[PDB]
């Protein structure tokens, strides 16, 4: 529901000592992680709207430099 | 030529910068060799009244009455446009009657001390009447020093870690290394405590354990507002993480507050930057119990060990106060002036050794395990998915060879958990390979 | 120096520390502290201060008065 509701232009929000309830997007949503994400509903509308990138790079120290260089 | 004169006041006092207005919307001015900031209070009128006298003769007359000193407040709000950051100098300490230089160790005053804007001062007055270099002070610190903690080999490095923490709390600057004080009971902690509380004045502050444990976008939080502009921040009498059902603290938390500017919304202040330049101290008697160890985490943890077990009325008379800054501006002076840099301990929490050995003991996936896969598969390694796996049972085995699965059973689990990769629903393996497995000890 | 009087009795220093089995320390403490008046009491301070040796040398780095004096 959290990725279905940042998507669209006008969000959906009541702060407290107000009544507003529409806000504009305006700004690019990036997540960083090193596991998998974990979702609840699968569904068409959901990864219709997912796109990730790829950190294939490594850099490290001599110290750990040759036991990592030959990884996968 | 003569137009309004109270503008042709108003200017006149303006001119002089006696008054600035800052970022936060809120008016600071300069009064009694002070810089002093408040909402409720006629700040203005009051510096209006006491800059009379400087004036020519020709308007003292027309200050006295005070329907004119409101008109030229208004002018003086209504010309001031710009605003002036607050609080540039971290290599300058302000007292309650000047600012002291920590490079050439010699404090301004009066006019010169209005060139820096400090909103903060430590409460008491500077007097280099008790600051010398040459007196019986230093020599009779000399002897408490080692009655804390001695100067011996074994701990020299303490000790100078100690002195380079010291120093470094001076400073003005934002840290991103806290400092931890683990030892006995009655070995000088509060003594420490309150020599560097007597040390920095007011710039010292106690807090409770709670926001350690608790959200801080919850509810009002008055505490932090708090440490603003603060140097040192002090968390003691921790509870026992033995305790069944005792918070942990959340490393996330810690994370958060290490940063330069927390985000967070003061009661009746929109004021979301926060100078967060005090040094986080935490004093226990327990060695603390933590969930997730991280690389990231153990850059900024920085702890000092104390295995070592009339002052009292000398601290509270400051006898030794003015002495303890000599000491701190010289080692702030060795150590710090050449360079501004804070330095971890990544030695050990005592919970971080196992995480340091299995990360030690273990390496990652390589290469060098394919022509030896059919070798490995003879010691249960396989090949899934052209990925090198290895059984649930041979890992747990393995493991409990050398370190005892009871025990860390919690952390295992969590270490498990948070490195959980599946080829199969069961069996849930790991990124590491053991190096005695297959190269010889 | 009172080492082997302790593992005499059982603290056995294990990972350089004392290492009493919880048999033995419940076996005392219920023997010196009467177990009906505060049983729940009792089986806190063991769960609090609960830690294990191995797998079968749990254990508790307490030693009673009788015990720190030197026999």
């Amino acid at each position: 529901d959290n990725i279905k509701k940042l998507t669209e232009p006008c969000v959906i929000g009541r702060p407290c000592f107000s009544n507003k309830i529409n806000n504009r997007n305006h700004a690019t949503i990036i997540i960083d992680t090193n596991y998998k994400p974990v979702f609840d509903r699968i569904d068409n509308a959901l990864m219709r709207r997912i796109a990730v990138v790829r950190f294939r790079t490594h850099f490290s120290q001599p110290s750990g430099r040759e036991a990592a260089e030959n990884n996968d | 030529l003569d137009g309004n004169k109270l503008f042709n006041i108003a200017q006149r006092i303006l001119d002089t910068n006696s008054v600035l207005l800052t970022e936060r919307g809120d008016h600071i001015v300069w009064i009694n060799n002070s810089w002093k900031f408040n909402s409720e209070e006629p700040l203005i009128t009051k510096l209006i009244l006491s800059i009379r006298h400087q004036l020519p003769k020709e308007y003292s007359s027309e200050l006295l009455c005070p329907r004119k000193r409101k008109t030229v407040e208004a002018n003086i709000r209504d010309m001031l446009v710009d605003s002036v950051e607050t609080d540039t100098y971290p290599d300058k300490l302000p007292f309650k009657n000047g600012v002291l230089d920590l490079v050439d160790g010699m404090f301004y005053s009066g006019d010169d001390a209005k060139k820096y804007t400090c909103t903060v001062s430590t409460g008491f007055k500077f007097d280099d009447t008790k600051f010398v270099e040459d007196s019986p002070e230093m020599e009779e610190l000399m002897n408490i020093i080692n009655d804390i903690q001695p100067l011996t080999d074994e701990n020299k490095k303490n000790r100078e870690l100690y002195e380079k923490t010291l120093s470094s709390c001076l400073c003005g600057a934002t840290k991103g290394c806290l400092t931890f004080f683990f030892g006995e009971t009655a070995t000088g902690k509060s003594t420490t405590k309150r020599l560097l509380k007597s040390a920095i004045g007011d710039l010292f502050v106690e807090t409770g354990q709670t926001i350690l444990t608790d959200v801080l976008d919850k509810g009002p939080n008055p505490f932090i507002a708090n440490m603003h502009l603060k140097r040192s921040v002090f968390c003691s009498e921790l509870p026992d993480f033995a305790c069944s059902g005792s918070k942990k603290i959340r490393s996330d938390n810690i994370k958060k507050l290490t940063e330069p500017c927390v985000i967070g919304r003061p009661c009746f202040s929109n004021k979301i930057n926060n100078r967060n330049h005090a040094t986080i101290i935490i004093d226990t008697n327990y060695k603390p119990v933590f969930d997730r160890i991280d690389n990231a985490l153990m850059r900024r943890i920085a702890v000092v060990r104390f295995r070592t077990h009339g002052l009292d009325g000398k601290i509270q008379n400051n006898r030794y106060r003015f002495a303890f800054l000599y000491l701190l501006v010289k080692w702030y002076k060795k150590y710090h002036i050449p360079i501004m840099k804070l330095y971890p301990t990544p030695e050990e929490i005592p919970d971080f050794a196992f995480y340091l050995k299995i990360g030690t003991l273990l390496v990652s996936s390589s290469v060098k395990h394919i022509p030896l896969m059919t070798d490995l598969s003879k010691k249960g390694y396989i090949l899934y998915d052209n990925v090198v796996t290895l059984p649930l049972t041979t890992f747990q085995q393995k493991i409990s060879k050398y370190f005892n699965s009871r025990l860390f059973g919690h952390d295992i689990e969590s270490f498990i958990n948070r490195h959980k990769k599946f080829a199969n629903v069961s069996d849930e393996y790991l990124q590491y390979i053991f190096i005695e497995d297959i190269s010889s000890p």
